[PDB]
RNA sequence: CGAUGUCGGCUCGUCGCAUCCUGGGGCUGAAGAAGGUCCCAAGGGUUGGGCUGUUCGCCCAUUAAAGCGGCACGCGAGCUG
RNA sequence: GAAUGCCGGCAUGAGUAACGAUAAAGAGGGUGAGAAUCCCUCUCGCCGUAAGCCCAAGGGUUCCUACGCAAUGGUCGUCAGCGUAGGGUUAGGCGGGACCUAAGGUGAAGCCGAAAGGCGUAGCCGAAGGGCAGCCGGUUAAUAUUCCGGCCCUUCCCGCAGGUGCGAUGGGGGGACGCUCUAGGCUAGGGGGACCGGAGCCAUGGACGAGCCCGGCCAGAAGCGCAGGGUGGGAGGUAGGCAAAUCCGCCUCCCAACAAGCUCUGCGUGGUGGGGAAGCCCGGGUGACAACCCCCCGAAGCCAGGGAGCCAAGAAAAGCCUCUAAGCACAACCUGCGGGAACCCGUACCGCAAACCGACACAGGUGGGCGGGUGCAAGAGCACUCAGGCGCGCGGGAGAACCCUCGCCAAGGAACUCUGCAAGUUGGCCCCGUAACUUCGGGAGAAGGGGUGCUCCCUGGGGUGAUGAGCCCCGGGGAGCCGCAGUGAACAGGCUCUGGCGACUGUUUACCAAAAACACAGCUCUCUGCGAACUCGUAAGAGGAGGUAUAGGGAGCGACGCUUGCCCGGUGCCGGAAGGUCAAGGGGAGGGGUGCAAGCCCCGAACCGAAGCCCCGGUGAACGGCGGCCGUAACUAUAACGGUCCUAAGGUAGCGAAAUUCCUUGUCGGGUAAGUUCCGACCUGCACGAAAAGCGUAACGACCGGAGCGCUGUCUCGGCGAGGGACCCGGUGAAAUUGAACUGGCCGUGAAGAUGCGGCCUACCCGUGGCAGGACGAAAAGACCCCGUGGAGCUUUACUGCAGCC
RNA sequence: GAGCUAGCCCUGGCCAGGGUGAAGCUGGGGUGAGACCCAGUGGAGGCCCGAACCGGUGGGGGAUGCAAACCCCUCGGAUGA
RNA sequence: UGGUUCGUGGAGCCAUGGGGGAAUCUGGGCGGACCACCGCCUAAGGCUAAGUACUCCGGGUGACCGAUAGCGCACCAGUAC
RNA sequence: UAAAAAUGUUCA
RNA sequence: CGCGGGGUGGAGCAGCCUGGUAGCUCGUCGGGCUCAUAACCCGAAGGUCGUCGGUUCAAAUCCGGCCCCCGCAACCA
RNA sequence: CCGAGGGUAGGGCCCGUGACUGGGGCGAAGUCGUAACAAGGUAGCUGUACCGGAAGGUGCGGCUGGA
RNA sequence: GUGGGAGAGGGUGGUGGAAUUCCCGGAGUAGCGGUGAAAUGCGCAGAUACCGGGAGGAACGCCGAUGGCGAAGGCAGCCACCUGGUCCACCCGUGACGCUGAGGCGCGAAAGCGUGGGGAGCAAACCGGAUUAGAUACCCGGGUAGUCCACGCCCUAAACG
């Protein structure tokens, strides 16, 4: 829905915030081996290796189950649906019947008190996670593994989803949320349905700060940076790049295709 | 106004310490000049 | 050039005469009153504003008149900047 | 003798500048060889969210005491943070270590690197974080929750008695936690009292007066009250806690639930211990066997992991409970009571400062805690002031110019000036009352006003009490009094109209620039399918991300509104399994050197040969680019229309002498007495123009421009006055500079602006206060300019490489 | 050499008192149900005044300084990038 | 690619990252491309004094200094600062 | 579902 | 002052570089189609190549001198 | 105490005027095309939308006031 | 009220095939395309034509009618769910409870606007090819908004019988 705010202060007239209904009932995270200390600094060993990171709300990590194929066929009651500050998406707290509880990325429509389960056995309904090969062609699914047994790595952003286009051999073919068209192993597991909280794309940070809250430091164009600093830098007072667009490292930044030509992954893709 | 030297005894031993020098191969190679030169202090004097 | 700090303003001036004013004077196509031109004469005077950083100008209101130049385009170990 | 040479010494300026914040001093006693400067006393002024107390860091004996003053003290010194000597820092419960983990460091394994070395698992190290047992008084010249007195705790080991399956570095629980706003009880703290306890006091007209003055506490186990925090009990099953568990987690069900009980803190009380003014008499006595009570205010602290709302969603490990495993149940833990045992390190003193950082007893810098009273609405603000600490280490006089800091000014009133720069007016609270414009929030504290003291009477609410007196806390209504004046002192905006640029809060050139610059939400392009792209690294590895296209990186543009046109010829990037070209390599026609030869050697043509370039197309919020000349309408003018040339296409919308207009103070219009600035227009726009965005835009702005009103020394035009210097006396006593000097004017001459040459004219010798024209005055071997086949940083379709990528 | 300065990481601390008055609630009105409009309560805010504190805007002093960036007056922000 | 005087040069020899890859003396390497004679020597394991270098230390000389010289230190200097 | 085709001064 | 571009029928442009030959489009003139006008069709005329010389046998063309045209530059203190 | 009016300040209604600018009416024989009235030589008109010297053109839907 | 009937009335979810375009695979050649005629364009880097396989969007042929429903705008594959209006018979029930309707409220083709998505075909603007004295038109080859969906606006029309 996104809340809006009355213009009683600018920066806060364009501001909007998440609809927080779908969550409630649980906001304190499930301590039980669920949070971890989350280490959190911009660079690597010494040097900053991603410009413009830092500051921004102290934040805790929810370890979430990304490969549901452990507790196979074990069913599980969804306890609630909460907020995870390490993702755009919502995560739901489920309780399996083992007693064992795990976090999982919470697809659209998933409502508290649902039974839900993983395996091939499983029925094609939201929140249930099957090996793609067992999933009915042209249904929407999410949190797809890529190479099987290597976990979920596709479709996990707020309101994204891959759809199936049909099989061919051991591989099924999915349109990823980018639109690309990847042959994917049927043995890859994937929980059905769209990731929801898709009103995300709709929110407006509004002020300079807010951004900071998420620890995104201010950013500076190449211009206004001296020539030593950057391609675009220099010139007596505001000047049209210079020809042509470049990263402060030297590479064309409009257009110049980047992936490895000779990569093996090529020949599974098509889009 | 806040000047350059702002003493801190922990920072002094940690930085120009002895165990401090001996780590780095450059630091060992300090002691050498120092000791060969006949300094009375191979290390900044700062007590606890 | 092992440096004589540059425009304009302000302060303080001083000197020249090819005198703007006042004082003399000869012509006049000088009736009178006004003027025109030239000669002698700086002794002393030679205003206040609007515009522009301006010197310079162009305006407003006056005035006997509202002179023109030199002094490292006088004057920053006096000020401004 | 010369190198702005090197070292040392000593001169000059100079008995000059200055003696480090304009908080301030005076006198009488002492001590002494001598003291405005040391000791004492009485006045006076200054600080008091302090220039006052308590810590932390740093310093490191500076602390105390006895002797001293040569030098250190910008003067003096009989003083000292100074010299000499001697004393002085006492803990099982405070802080740190024989406890824990954070970032990070190290690092058995393991991986990597010519070497030196670099990563890195477990582990260990690592703290103003978690954990953990002391409160109050007394003593010393100097130490103490460290000695002592009282009251109260903590662990270990051992012994005795009574209870229980005890038992791990392993399992689970717990520790455990954001921001903002608040509930109720207390406590710290504070204000009163006609009460209690006290030496004294009526002093100058009056008052023995419920008068004045001073003080009416602190700690304290068990037990008990009063506030709260934590908390459902069951019985079965169990595919989870890498199940070893009756523990946790899951289900299923007799009970119970804006509770009760158990339990843990806070506060009150408490056996009892301790403290106990003013004043007066020499730190001690006395004030005493002191009094040690009642009411009111009341926290930013305590009960606290309490509650509510919000999103950007908020440490870890140990101690601490609990569960079982090996093992052991003569073990062993658990609960009482006893005895014993309890180490190492810091305890001085300075601590917003003369004992720390600034070479100096440097008007600078320095984290945490307490920070009293009264009044001004409140408050850590302001004025005075407790306690407590200060008068800042050179003084005494004189009162000129001039300088600083400050007060007042007739008439005018920005006439000053680059600019009202500076200063002034305004200025708190309460109540009226407020426009265009607007994204409806704003613009507003718009503007423009009125009130603002004290006295008496009447009257409305609340908190504490008991609904009733006090005690505070918010009011409303009448009359009256005094002044030039009532936030009568101090701290508290000048206002408006209209342009430019940037939306806005924010950021920046530490030491000349805070802005129209950077950033900013938002907009678009582009890359990246995830051992992602990209970055760092020789690599291992790490960041990206314990993320995954509603995700990440790069680029530009910059809220929002309305929009963002045409050309891909060229450069770039994207797409083209045909072609041309192309390097090794394949291939070997054919040639050559040698040997008597088998042979061994050389070169070597077609042809087959990648990327790259060529070629073909695509692509502008990719780099970029978006013309000329001549003619034409029934007045003249102009040119809807036409002709022709060139281009890849030839600037559209919207702006326009504009932060862009040279000619230009373009030409009209407005404002003014007068306006090269400003505002509004026109528009041969020398050189606007659409995301290096275009045109607008409410609100914002220590931004830049124009105009009013109000008020003023800014000015006409100056004047008077205050203090701090300047001057005089005493004390201490520098500096740059300096070829030597017995260092006048003019007219000249001279390397072309002479004190030093010529002629002439003036001119007794020496200082003090002033002024600054000259000594081409000082200062920096000119920053500008040129030169040096001098040097750097930067750029690119300069050359040659290299990393990287193909 | 990051014991100054710039950034980031872990862990603590600090921000008097005022002034506006968002959403949510609660009540009343409205409608077929609504949207919605009124009061009261409520404390939102890179909100406002204003210390502390963080800055350093304009002017004056200072310029062998108290100081190798200081002092006076004035001024920006001050629950937030 | 390096080494040697050898900076591709007629460039061998000695090393050796990459590719191919023998034989044991009718076996192999060299004598500066390359063959033919004629000679030299024996690869792909290792050790080995002496003559050579330096002098922190001791000794002896000095057409060496004699305290702004001689070592930075003739002196409690690699100190004070 | 039809080919290429503009124009005609004023007043009666 | 500098550097470089251009004056060619009435209008706009070609022709000059490697001298002999001036071409395209429009206009203009005659003639057609129509009833007329345009349009269209058939025909033709029209140029001192800015100018003053000199090179050549020959110059729009190659060479210097001016006259107008148009652009670029004019900087540092 | 009211109190005519005067002064200060900020509003609202109206009239006149203003460089410049928008479109309109009207004025015998100016210029450019000819959109419309006969399938007016692309049937016409229409609401909207963009574009163009100009009538106008085209897209989308509609009418018939055409076939 | 009772009992029956016809209908593209509306909203929602699901679904079927034809055709167009593109991708892949196969086969096969030199032209395809388009027009009044041409050219632009496309194609021997292997197009057009034919076969197979896949994606995607929009619209729904035959029935379909001079038909039906709706208050209007408007409504046409098929299925199901939710839901409006309407006609008939039986003459049973209430007792004039009625008609109209300034305001108000609601709906309202197309184009257009906002936020997301989607994009096969078509197609304002725009480019090119022609046609013409000029063509910023008509015809041709391309082509972006838009056309489509959700939600929120606009709310006009020869919204005409
Ligand atoms: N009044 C009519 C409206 O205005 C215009 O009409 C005005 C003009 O267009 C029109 O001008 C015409 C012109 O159209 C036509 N082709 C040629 C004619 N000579 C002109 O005539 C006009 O000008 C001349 C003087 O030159 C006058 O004498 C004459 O009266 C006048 N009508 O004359 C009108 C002025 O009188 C619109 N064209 C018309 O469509 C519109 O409805
Ligand atoms: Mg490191
Ligand atoms: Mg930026
Ligand atoms: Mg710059
Ligand atoms: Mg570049
Ligand atoms: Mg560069
Ligand atoms: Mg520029
Ligand atoms: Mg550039
Ligand atoms: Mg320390
Ligand atoms: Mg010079
Ligand atoms: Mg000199
Ligand atoms: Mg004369
Ligand atoms: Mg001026
Ligand atoms: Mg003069
Ligand atoms: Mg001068
Ligand atoms: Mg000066
Ligand atoms: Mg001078
Ligand atoms: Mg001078
Ligand atoms: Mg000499
Ligand atoms: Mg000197
Ligand atoms: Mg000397
Ligand atoms: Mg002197
Ligand atoms: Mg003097
Ligand atoms: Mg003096
Ligand atoms: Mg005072
Ligand atoms: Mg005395
Ligand atoms: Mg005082
Ligand atoms: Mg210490
Ligand atoms: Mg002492
Ligand atoms: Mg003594
Ligand atoms: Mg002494
Ligand atoms: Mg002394
Ligand atoms: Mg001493
Ligand atoms: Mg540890
Ligand atoms: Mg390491
Ligand atoms: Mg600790
Ligand atoms: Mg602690
Ligand atoms: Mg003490
Ligand atoms: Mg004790
Ligand atoms: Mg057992
Ligand atoms: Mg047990
Ligand atoms: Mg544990
Ligand atoms: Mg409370
Ligand atoms: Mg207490
Ligand atoms: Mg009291
Ligand atoms: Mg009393
Ligand atoms: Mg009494
Ligand atoms: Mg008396
Ligand atoms: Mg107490
Ligand atoms: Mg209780
Ligand atoms: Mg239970
Ligand atoms: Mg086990
Ligand atoms: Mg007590
Ligand atoms: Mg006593
Ligand atoms: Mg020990
Ligand atoms: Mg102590
Ligand atoms: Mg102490
Ligand atoms: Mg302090
Ligand atoms: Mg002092
Ligand atoms: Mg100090
Ligand atoms: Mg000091
Ligand atoms: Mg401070
Ligand atoms: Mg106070
Ligand atoms: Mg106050
Ligand atoms: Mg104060
Ligand atoms: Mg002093
Ligand atoms: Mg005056
Ligand atoms: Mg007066
Ligand atoms: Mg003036
Ligand atoms: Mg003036
Ligand atoms: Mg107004
Ligand atoms: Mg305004
Ligand atoms: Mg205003
Ligand atoms: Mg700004
Ligand atoms: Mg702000
Ligand atoms: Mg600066
Ligand atoms: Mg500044
Ligand atoms: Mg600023
Ligand atoms: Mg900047
Ligand atoms: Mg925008
Ligand atoms: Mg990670
Ligand atoms: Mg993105
Ligand atoms: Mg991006
Ligand atoms: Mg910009
Ligand atoms: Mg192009
Ligand atoms: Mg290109
Ligand atoms: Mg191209
Ligand atoms: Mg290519
Ligand atoms: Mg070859
Ligand atoms: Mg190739
Ligand atoms: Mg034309
Ligand atoms: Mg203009
Ligand atoms: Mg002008
Ligand atoms: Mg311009
Ligand atoms: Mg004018
Ligand atoms: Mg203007
Ligand atoms: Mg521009
Ligand atoms: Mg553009
Ligand atoms: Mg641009
Ligand atoms: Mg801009
Ligand atoms: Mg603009
Ligand atoms: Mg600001
Ligand atoms: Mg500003
Ligand atoms: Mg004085
Ligand atoms: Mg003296
Ligand atoms: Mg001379
Ligand atoms: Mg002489
Ligand atoms: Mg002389
Ligand atoms: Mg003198
Ligand atoms: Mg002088
Ligand atoms: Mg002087
Ligand atoms: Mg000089
Ligand atoms: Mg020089
Ligand atoms: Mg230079
Ligand atoms: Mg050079
Ligand atoms: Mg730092
Ligand atoms: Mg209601
Ligand atoms: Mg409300
Ligand atoms: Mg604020
Ligand atoms: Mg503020
Ligand atoms: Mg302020
Ligand atoms: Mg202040
Ligand atoms: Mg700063
Ligand atoms: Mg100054
Ligand atoms: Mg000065
Ligand atoms: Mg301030
Ligand atoms: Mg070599
Ligand atoms: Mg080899
Ligand atoms: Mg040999
Ligand atoms: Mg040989
Ligand atoms: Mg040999
Ligand atoms: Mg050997
Ligand atoms: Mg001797
Ligand atoms: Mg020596
Ligand atoms: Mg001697
Ligand atoms: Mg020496
Ligand atoms: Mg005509
Ligand atoms: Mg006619
Ligand atoms: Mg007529
Ligand atoms: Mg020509
Ligand atoms: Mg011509
Ligand atoms: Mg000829
Ligand atoms: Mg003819
Ligand atoms: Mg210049
Ligand atoms: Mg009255
Ligand atoms: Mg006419
Ligand atoms: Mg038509
Ligand atoms: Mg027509
Ligand atoms: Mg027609
Ligand atoms: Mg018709
Ligand atoms: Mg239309
Ligand atoms: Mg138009
Ligand atoms: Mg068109
Ligand atoms: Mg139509
Ligand atoms: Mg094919
Ligand atoms: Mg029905
Ligand atoms: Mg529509
Ligand atoms: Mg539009
Ligand atoms: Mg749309
Ligand atoms: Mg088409
Ligand atoms: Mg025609
Ligand atoms: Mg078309
Ligand atoms: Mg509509
Ligand atoms: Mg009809």
């Amino acid at each position: 829905a996104v809340k809006k705010f009355k213009p009683y202060t600018p920066s806060r007239r364009f501001m909007t915030v998440a609809d927080f209904s779908e969550i409630t009932k649980t906001e304190p995270e499930k301590s039980l081996v669920k949070p971890l200390k989350k280490t959190g600094g911009r660079n690597n060993q010494g040097r900053i290796t991603v410009r413009f990171r830092g500051g921004g709300h102290k934040r805790l990590y929810r370890i979430i189950d990304f490969k549901r194929w452990d507790k196979v066929g074990i069913p599980a009651k969804v306890a609630a649906i909460e907020y995870d500050p390490n993702r755009s998406a919502r995560i739901a707290l489920l309780h399996y019947v083992d007693g064992e509880k795990r976090y999982i990325i919470a697809p659209d429509g998933l409502q508290v008190g649902q039974q839900v389960v993983a395996g091939p056995d499983a029925p094609i309904q939201v929140g249930n996670a099957l090996p793609l090969r067992f999933i009915p062609v042209g249904t929407v699914v999410h949190a797809v593994e890529l190479e099987p047994k290597k976990g979920a790595k596709l479709a996990r952003a707020a309101g994204t989803s891959a759809q199936i286009q049909g099989r061919e051999g051991d591989y099924v073919i999915l349109r990823l949320p980018s639109g690309e068209l990847r042959k994917v192993h049927g043995e890859c597991y994937a929980t059905v349905g769209a990731v929801g909280n898709a009103d995300h794309k709709n929110i407006v940070l509004g002020k300079a700060g807010r951004s900071r809250w998420l620890g995104r430091r201010p950013h500076v164009r190449g211009a206004a940076m001296n020539p030593v600093d950057h391609p675009h830098g220099g010139g007596e007072g505001r000047a049209p790049r210079g020809r042509p667009p470049a990263s402060p490292w030297g590479w064309q930044t409009k257009g110049l295709k980047t992936r490895k030509r000779r990569k093996p992954s090529s020949r599974f893709i098509i889009a | 106004m806040k000047r350059t030297w702002q003493p801190n005894r922990r920072k002094r031993a940690k930085t120009h310490g002895f165990r401090a020098r001996m780590r780095t191969p450059g630091g060992r190679k300090v002691l050498k000049r120092r000791r060969q030169k006949g300094r009375w202090r191979l290390t900044p004097a700062v007590r606890k």
